[PDB]
């Protein structure tokens, strides 16, 4: 029942580092969809980054309202948790450009970012969501 | 007590001006203190060796 | 007055190398810093107490009372 | 050389001997 | 077997050791009772005969309050609060007795080890003043000239550190723990560098350099303590590191009897 | 002056234990608990070791205010495993932790012993 | 002016403050000295009988303390004497001063 | 380059409490003035003969220590031999109650 | 009479009440990005809102660990249902300067807390709470995030010093050449007057321009000197940070601490000819110098000269003998 | 430079002892 | 007050258990608001602390001498080959738990002195006192009880 619903290997321009200390800037391009765009915030120290770094996102719907949290039990998951960069948030807003692409913003706790593509465009999510990158 | 020793009072009435003594003057020079004043309603009267 | 007694800083006893600290000036010529470096406070927190302390009580007692 | 001019350092000696002459209730004394 | 424990050096009157497979929190509260619940004795309450100095009297008191004791057999005496009698039995309390006199032309002095023990000691190594230089002085009190007295009554009872210091046996403490920044919980102020800006530990060369390059150790977590305890000297200090052991276990297990009542 | 005395430091109050357990209706099996005449030395220990068992859910201490000598402290845990049975284990743990660590202070610091 | 449209007043303090982070707004601290000094009619209910009786045992010291009764008529009994003090029955329709218990209302006043 | 006369020392143009002031061109000047102010309302010794020269109000306190930062004027105005406070150590903190 | 039925004042048609100085400083230290915090934190502050509802927030970020931004958990603290908007200057939806304030469901997405959202203001959301919720619920909120920024400070710990105010070398040469550069000017404005050939500005007198000119380029010499120490001035300065978080000190006040002072003066017209053809009687005759007239060249830290205090000091009590005054005039015709 | 931060006067006292 | 105008008064006493303390364990006399310094500009306290500072290390008195040379870079030379932080900081642990501390502090010894106005003199409060025969007021004074 838990399922990805946008999933595609992306390609990092470059990165900023936004005078901080911890946290930086992504924005990266599709190799498939090449009308979608993708840019993102990241806790920088924590997984670094570079340039050329093909990435890997993930919708995540669920893991299979949500409860309160439970320590993470560490028994077997088989859930969308094998990945590295799992990351939770909500969205705010939804926005239409060029008649055709569609574009949303979620957040997380703290953190931006910024998706396109059109192709998808009721398949796409919705008000919270997880993520999931790897490598 | 070393202080109270060398004050100064003038009198000057109720109001007055303010280009009148009550505010200092360059004249004051190497004789009065310019910072030993008090504070509330005579604030440029009493003064300091 | 009198130097006083357990340092607000340190806290250990302070006061028994108060005459000697004295008696290092006068019959030895002494600097005070190595003087205070062989009457042996490693911190300083102590070293200021007998730095700074003012005797008053000669010049208490050199009254003639009763 | 004692007729050599004065350092900045020097005046401390004459306030010394200004203030042990005069004292400073100089002026209601005098 | 768990805690395992060093010795670096020791002296007379100062220990400093290394205390390791441990935690932050038993740290913490080892400091904390290392210098609040060390029962001792010292001196409380005075009773002045007749006083005659340029001092006065209450003065006279404060400075006596800080004289420490021997504080050996403390653990034989009991509290006053518990003791069913009334006004300092010889088994809760301690008398002493200080006499000057104003007999020379020069000024005179009175040392700690003046005052002596009045009561029955009872055979337990109780309540000398204690002497640390070369010359046999108790720290100063006051001082005399040729015309003043001082008859002094005093009573000494049990008494805590964490409701005054004068019962306080430590006055002074040290506490070290990642002396190179391993664990990174904060940074350093720096106006150009982080390194020549500040000095290094002198704890530096029992743990090695950061490796210079290696990612930040996340799963790290606190151990290898650096403690350096200098009591007063009213009592060793081996045995004020055991009793301080001593009277944490027997406030836990005053709790946990305190839980299986209820 | 008639305030609430000075044997609140460490004294017992007549009349009254040591504690006083209370039940909550906020979560499912959270029990508070109301301490007074101690403060951090027992409190952060006890906050500290509860937690590092994992059978046992959530649990804080904080003081209410400097001039009372008391602290509360909030636990709950999962269904059947009880909060009383749990931070008793916890304090049989502590209690053999530092006995242990006593007894091995004291063999050290006799083996040190100088000559 | 110094008579009229103001003048002196009764159930006054007077004192210097400090700040504290962990008392809202509508609180105010106040001292126990100051509470022992001033005081506040109430009334004889069905309602408040026991805790006023309480009150009134506990004497003109301890903090939850009274000072004066009043019955029926024009009557000022002070407990500070008081030598019947355990003997009151405080009938209805009657008058205590206690001390200021906590969360009463209380006007507050700065110059200028 | 014509020159008749120089101070004594430019730092002599202040008062009594004036000399007290630590470093007193460090700072603003209002500052002075409520320092000037305040200085009378200390309270430390004022005489020795205390122990006779009885009067109404009488303010000592116990351990008066000369301040570790001085200049070189109040060694003139006796304050070294006679101080006001003591030292102590001061800390800088935001430390979240009071 | 009580408080939460007068949060706004009548008077001013906005509310005049607060959070103040050492809260707003360090909620300004909890709203950056930058920062996170831990369990041992998070679970203490959830104890300390007294009226949590029994529940946990997720984790922000969850990988090696739990985390949570101070925007996440002061989102509990904020009650449900608040929208504010702020939008100046920045605030593209994905602002990279990290202004504006946007709350949605009484849940904070991003901005930086600052007392011109969360102090005093028009758009005030003390004002919002209180318009829309209910005026006694306000109460309980300045209790939640008082309590809370001053827990969380409690262990952070935030002080400044010494290591403030001094600066970079050469942006102090720069000062310098500065001020020198603003002299030399002066000096070529004055040797224009000399010569006795000027432009006479229409309105006032010859000497009146010639004030003016002279003012108008130490004050532009002053802040220009300002804005370059400030610029320069870094990101982990702590009053920098105490000033941009708002509460205490301005941009005015760093430049005079740090760089100059400018001319201090009495009633617009600079320190007057009190003795004969001259200021004071320790420079030579007839001058209209920026030492003569003594314009303040030094900042705080180097020291002053003499004159400069002596100057500084009148400025001082010009303002001690207004205010003395005033005071009582103001309340004779307020009576 | 020496910059003289602090200054000695008996020291100088006995050198005149010996200039004199 | 300060010797440069902060007068207040006192909030709380705490103890050494959970006072603020730093690696040789010199435990603070007083703790105030940084708030006070960028608003009143008072530079001369924060020199007079770090002169202090250096004073009691050297053993040497210091000097303040109002129009001289004596400048924050010698003093930062001297105390730091007297081997401490080059401006005053310093590195600092918790009062309860003793974890590190995020940011450092300027701390070390000043100069203070105690004012004349205490409490007991101020503190005053009355209900149904003495009366006044020429108005039937609440008669003035501290002395007499007053309102
Ligand atoms: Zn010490
Ligand atoms: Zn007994």
């Amino acid at each position: 029942m838990s399922n990805t619903l946008f999933d595609d290997i992306f390609q990092v321009s470059e990165v900023d580092p936004g005078r901080y200390n911890k946290v930086c800037r992504i924005e990266a391009a599709s190799t498939t969809q090449d009308q979608c765009k993708l840019t993102l915030d990241i806790n920088v120290e924590l997984f670094p980054v570079a340039a050329q770094d093909s990435l890997t996102v993930t919708i995540a719907s669920s893991l299979n309202a949500t409860r309160s949290w439970r320590p993470p039990q560490a028994g077997d998951r088989s859930l969308a948790d094998d990945y590295d960069y799992v990351m939770y948030g909500t969205a705010y807003k939804f926005e239409e450009v060029s008649k055709d692409l569609i574009a949303v913003y979620y957040s997380f706790g703290g953190l931006l970012m910024r998706l396109e593509g059109n192709y998808r465009n009721l398949n796409n999510l919705q008000e919270n969501a997880y993520l999931l990158i790897r490598r | 007590t070393l202080s109270h020793l060398r004050r100064t009072n003038t009198p000057i009435g109720r109001d007055g001006k303010l280009a009148k003594p009550r505010q200092l003057h360059n004249t004051h020079w190497g004789l009065v203190c310019p910072a030993e004043t008090p504070e509330g309603q005579a604030c440029g009267l009493v003064k300091n060796l | 007055m009198i130097v006083p007694v357990r340092c607000f800083s340190c806290g250990k006893v302070v006061g028994d190398k108060w005459e000697s600290y004295l008696n290092l000036l006068q019959e030895d010529e002494l600097d005070e810093g190595t003087a205070l470096s062989r009457l042996g406070l490693k911190r300083y927190c102590c070293r200021r107490m007998i730095l700074t302390h003012v005797d008053l009580i000669e010049k208490f007692l050199r009254y003639n009372p009763l | 050389d004692e007729s050599a001019p004065i350092t900045a350092e020097d005046s401390w000696a004459v306030i010394s001997a200004f203030f042990r002459e005069k004292g400073l209730v100089s002026q209601q004394l005098d | 077997e768990g805690p395992q424990v060093k010795i670096r050096e020791a002296s007379k009157d100062n220990v400093d050791f290394i205390l390791s497979n441990v935690d932050l929190a038993m740290a913490n509260s080892l400091r904390r009772v290392m210098i609040a619940e060390i029962p001792t004795l010292a001196i409380d309450s005075v009773e002045v005969e007749t006083n005659t100095t340029v001092l006065a009297d209450e003065f006279i008191a404060h400075r006596l309050g800080l004289i420490p004791l021997q504080s050996m057999d403390i653990e034989q005496l009991e509290y006053s609060r518990d003791c069913f009698c009334e006004d300092h039995c010889d088994k809760c309390s301690v008398v002493l007795t200080l006499q000057a006199f104003g007999e020379s032309e020069s000024t005179t002095n009175v040392y700690s080890k003046d005052l002596v023990i009045v009561s029955n000691l009872m055979g337990r190594n109780i309540g000398h003043p204690i002497i640390q230089d070369k010359e046999g002085n108790g720290v100063l009190i006051c001082k005399l000239r040729k015309g003043q007295e001082l008859k002094l009554t005093c009573v000494a009872k049990k008494g805590i550190a964490k409701e005054h210091a004068k019962w306080g046996p430590a006055a002074a403490i040290e506490f070290e723990y990642d002396p190179w920044n391993k664990l990174k919980h904060t940074d350093y102020w720096y106006e150009q560098d982080s390194a020549k800006e500040w000095p290094q530990s002198k704890n530096c060369e029992y743990e090695d350099p950061p490796n210079e390059g290696d990612p930040f150790d996340y799963k790290a977590q606190a151990d290898t303590f650096y403690m350096n305890v200098e009591s007063v000297g009213s009592i060793p200090v081996d045995q004020v590191v055991v009793r301080g052991i001593d009277t944490l276990q027997k406030k836990v297990a005053s709790i946990l009897l305190a839980l299986t009542q209820m | 002056m008639n305030a609430p005395d000075r044997f609140e430091l460490f004294l017992l109050g007549e009349g009254e234990s040591k504690l006083k357990i209370d039940p909550d209706t906020k979560a499912p099996n959270a029990v508070v608990i109301t301490f007074e005449k101690e403060d951090h030395t027992l409190g952060n220990l006890i906050r500290a070791e509860l937690l590092n068992d994992r059978k046992v859910l959530f649990a804080a201490y904080k003081v209410e205010h400097p001039f009372f000598a008391r602290f509360k402290l909030r636990i709950q845990t999962t269904e059947g495993y009880d909060p009383k049975d749990a931070l008793k284990n916890a304090c049989n743990s502590i209690i053999n932790k530092l006995g242990a660590l006593k007894t091995n202070f004291e063999t050290e610091w006799n083996l040190q012993t100088l000559a | 002016r110094g008579n009229l449209m103001g003048k002196r007043v009764d159930f006054s303090a007077r004192t210097v403050i400090s700040g504290d982070p962990n008392l809202e707004l509508d609180q105010v601290g106040v001292p126990k000295s100051i509470a022992k000094t001033l005081t506040y009619p109430e009334v004889v209910t069905p309602y408040n009988i026991d805790r006023l009786t309480q009150l009134v045992r506990n004497g003109p010291n301890e903090h939850p303390g009274a000072k004066y009764v009043i019955r029926d008529s024009g009557d000022r009994i002070d407990l500070r004497y008081s030598k019947r003090a355990g003997d009151i029955q405080l009938q209805y329709g009657w008058k205590v001063e206690r001390h200021i218990m906590d969360n009463d209302p209380v006007l507050f006043n700065r110059q200028p | 380059t014509t020159f008749t006369h120089c101070e004594i020392h430019p730092s002599m143009i202040l008062g009594v409490a004036a000399s007290i002031i630590p470093f007193p061109d460090h700072n603003q000047s209002p500052r002075n003035t409520y320092q000037s102010a305040m200085g009378k309302q200390a309270m430390g010794v004022f005489l020795t003969n205390y122990n006779v020269r009885m009067d109404t109000m009488a303010n000592i306190l116990y351990y008066p220590q000369k301040p570790l930062g001085t200049t070189r004027a109040m060694e003139y105005l006796k304050f070294r031999e006679l101080p006001a406070g003591q030292n102590a150590i001061v800390a800088i903190a935001c430390y979240s109650g009071y | 009479c009580a408080v939460p039925l007068q949060i706004v004042s009548p008077q001013s048609n906005k509310p005049c009440m607060g959070i103040v100085q050492d809260t707003l400083c360090g909620i300004r230290k909890l709203t950056l990005r930058d920062t996170f915090i831990e369990l041992d934190q998070v679970l203490n502050m959830l104890y300390w809102v007294p009226d949590w509802d029994g529940v946990i927030p997720t984790p922000a970020i969850i990988k090696p660990k739990p985390l949570w931004s101070g925007k996440q958990i002061l989102s509990v603290a904020i009650p449900n249902g608040i929208h504010l908007q702020r939008f100046d200057e920045g605030t593209t939806l994905l602002s990279p300067k990290d202004n504006g304030m946007l709350i949605i469901d009484g849940q904070i997405i991003f901005g930086v807390v600052e007392k011109k959202t969360v102090g005093s203001s028009n758009g005030g959301l003390i004002h919002v709470v209180t318009r829309e919720k209910g005026p006694q619920v306000c109460a309980k909120l300045f209790g939640n995030i008082q309590k809370v920024v001053n827990f969380w400070l409690l262990h952070n710990g935030f002080s400044t010093g010494i290591g403030d105010t001094i600066a970079d070398g050469p942006t102090m040469r720069e000062i310098t050449e500065t001020i020198a550069e603003a002299k030399k000017k002066v000096l070529d404005v004055t040797k224009e007057a000399q010569a006795n050939l000027l432009t006479a500005k229409h309105g006032m007198t010859l000497r009146e321009s010639f004030e003016d000119n002279v003012v108008r380029f130490l004050n532009e010499a002053r802040d220009k000197a300002g804005r370059l120490a400030e610029v320069n001035l870094k990101d982990l300065n702590n009053v920098k940070q105490m000033v941009m978080a708002g509460s205490k000190g301005s941009f005015i006040n760093i430049a005079q601490m740090s760089a100059c002072v400018g001319q201090q003066s009495v009633e617009g017209k600079r320190i007057a000819f009190g003795f004969v053809d001259r200021t004071l009687p320790h420079f030579s005759k007839d001058d209209y110098s920026p030492e003569s007239k003594g314009f303040v060249e030094n900042s705080y830290l180097r020291g002053l000269t003499p004159q400069e205090f002596f100057f500084h000091a009148m400025g001082g009590r010009e303002g001690l003998i207004d205010t003395a005054v005033k005071t009582a005039e103001t309340g004779y015709i307020q009576r | 430079t020496n910059a003289s931060p602090f200054i000695k006067r008996d020291r100088m006292r006995r050198n005149f002892l010996r200039m004199r | 007050a300060s010797r440069h105008g902060q007068k207040g008064t006192i909030g709380i006493t705490y103890r050494r258990e959970d006072m603020p303390f730093t690696a040789e364990g010199i435990v603070p006399d007083l703790i105030i608001n940084p708030h006070a310094i960028p608003s009143r500009m008072t530079v001369a306290h924060l020199i007079e602390c770090l002169l202090s500072k250096v004073a009691a290390l050297s053993g040497n008195e210091g000097d303040a001498s109002p129009f001289t040379d004596i400048t924050v870079e010698g003093i930062s030379k001297l105390l730091r080959e007297h081997g401490y932080q080059s401006r005053g900081f310093e590195v600092m642990y918790n009062g309860h738990t003793g974890k590190k501390l995020m940011a450092q502090i300027f701390f070390g010894p000043t100069y203070y002195q105690r004012l004349r106005h205490m409490v007991d003199d101020k503190i005053h409060a009355r209900a149904r006192g003495p009366m006044q025969v020429l108005t039937r007021q609440p008669v003035e004074g501290r002395s007499r009880d007053g309102g």
